[PDB]
């Protein structure tokens, strides 16, 4: 409330009830390379899939 | 061959009535030795060109030409104009009445003449900026008077 | 101390939970605003002694800037022998005598006032027609020619 | 993928003559409210905000 008569003003009183999971995230940072002896398995360097 | 003739400048800050620096130069030039306190050094003082300084008659509007004479020890004998009108012409107040300051007459204080060389030091002045209040940021403390930050 | 008005009818507590509002006045819980005394800003000062009133802080409070007035210096100023690159070239003398030959009107020098001045090849505004004491005079290197007497 | 790395866009912020005075709603938010005061939109940094 906004002050009036002769009174400042007043704060809401609200209570706050509870939390809840809004959403996951997947992370998408390139990862670390191990080579292979196996000359068919490549892996791409930088974004996009196969 | 190339006659020339010593020589001192300096550049100093000035507020407005709105919250703004302006830097004045400053040129002193001995030109003359005379009598007992030989020194006699005309002075120059600048400001860029939407400034105004001067009343009228000399007279680009910018430059004030004064005069400055040191007695027989080095010790300030006068110095003059001792004031300035001084109008931004930028919206803030006009006609600004700065006073300069060189020291008083027969003292060390101000402006000095010396064998040593000549070197700036020292620059002081009233004057803020505007400002304002940040309401997050409070506290009172003893004796009950409330800080504020802004 | 605590009123509902101008103070006319004050309330004691020791309770305090106090609290700025979205305007200037500094309230506890529900209402009341609590007695005390606020700045005045021509002096930046506090006045305890008088009678107290609601304590109004507004939150968007505005400093006016301070327009600087004075302005100080100290520097010494080397009147000796031996300048170091702290000069100034010599002034032009293009009159025959007490004649410029670019405005034609007669002024003549040595007056050591009327100072005159010429926008230069460049573009500053510059100093010309000065007659010089000659005891002032120093080389290319800064040594004083120490010219004397007879 | 050009060369080039232009700035696309830009974020506001902005402050309120009264926190804790606005009223809070479900989710992370929050709502001005009397008591509280204005919205007040402005850069990053300059008007006294972080």
């Amino acid at each position: 409330t906004a002050p009036t008569d002769g009174r400042g003003g007043s704060n809401p009183l609200q209570i706050g009830l509870g939390v809840s999971v809004s959403s996951t995230t997947r992370i998408h940072s390139q990862g670390s390379v191990q080579t292979t002896d196996k000359n068919t398995d490549v892996a791409i360097n930088g974004d996009g899939f196969f | 061959e190339q006659l020339k003739l010593s020589a001192f400048s300096a550049g100093l800050e000035i507020y407005d009535s709105l919250g703004s620096k302006h830097t004045l130069e400053v040129q002193f030039v001995k030109q003359s030795t005379t009598q007992d306190g030989g020194n006699e050094w005309q002075m120059i003082i600048r400001v860029p060109e939407p400034a105004e300084i001067n009343t009228t008659g000399e007279g680009p509007t910018n430059i004030i030409v004064g005069t400055a004479r040191f007695n027989n020890d080095g010790s300030l004998a006068n110095y003059t104009p001792k004031t300035i009108n001084f109008s931004p012409n930028n919206g803030a107040a006009p006609n600004q009445q700065i006073k300069l300051s060189f020291g008083t007459s027969g003292s060390n204080d101000g402006l000095v003449s010396s064998n040593s060389a000549s070197t700036l030091t020292g620059q002081a002045t009233d004057g803020y900026t505007s400002g304002n209040l940040k309401p997050d940021a409070i506290r009172v403390d003893d004796k009950g008077n409330i800080l504020g930050e802004f | 101390m605590v009123s509902d008005d101008g103070g006319l009818t004050n309330y004691l507590t020791r309770s305090g939970d106090f609290k700025l509002d979205a305007y200037g006045n500094f309230v506890n819980n529900a209402g009341f605003v609590v007695q005390g005394w606020n700045i005045n800003w021509d002096d930046q000062t506090i006045d305890s002694s008088r009678t107290p009133q609601n304590i109004f802080i507004d939150p968007g409070m505005h400093i006016p800037a301070a327009k600087s007035t004075e302005v100080a210096i100290k520097a010494n100023l080397n009147s000796g022998l031996n300048i170091g690159t702290s000069s100034r070239n010599l002034y032009a003398l293009d009159s025959v005598h007490g004649w410029n030959t670019k405005t034609q009107r007669a002024e003549d020098e040595n007056d050591t006032g009327t100072t005159q001045f010429y926008t230069t090849s460049k573009n500053s505004v510059e100093v010309t027609e000065k007659g010089v004491d000659a005891g002032a005079l120093f080389n290319a290197n800064g040594t004083g020619l120490n010219l004397r007497d007879g | 993928t050009n060369g080039k790395t232009f700035a696309v866009a830009k974020i506001a912020m902005a402050s309120v003559a009264n926190n804790s005075g606005l009223e809070e709603i479900g989710g992370n938010l929050f709502k001005v409210t009397a008591n509280s005061g204005n919205i007040v939109v402005g850069e990053a940094g300059t008007g006294g905000r972080g």
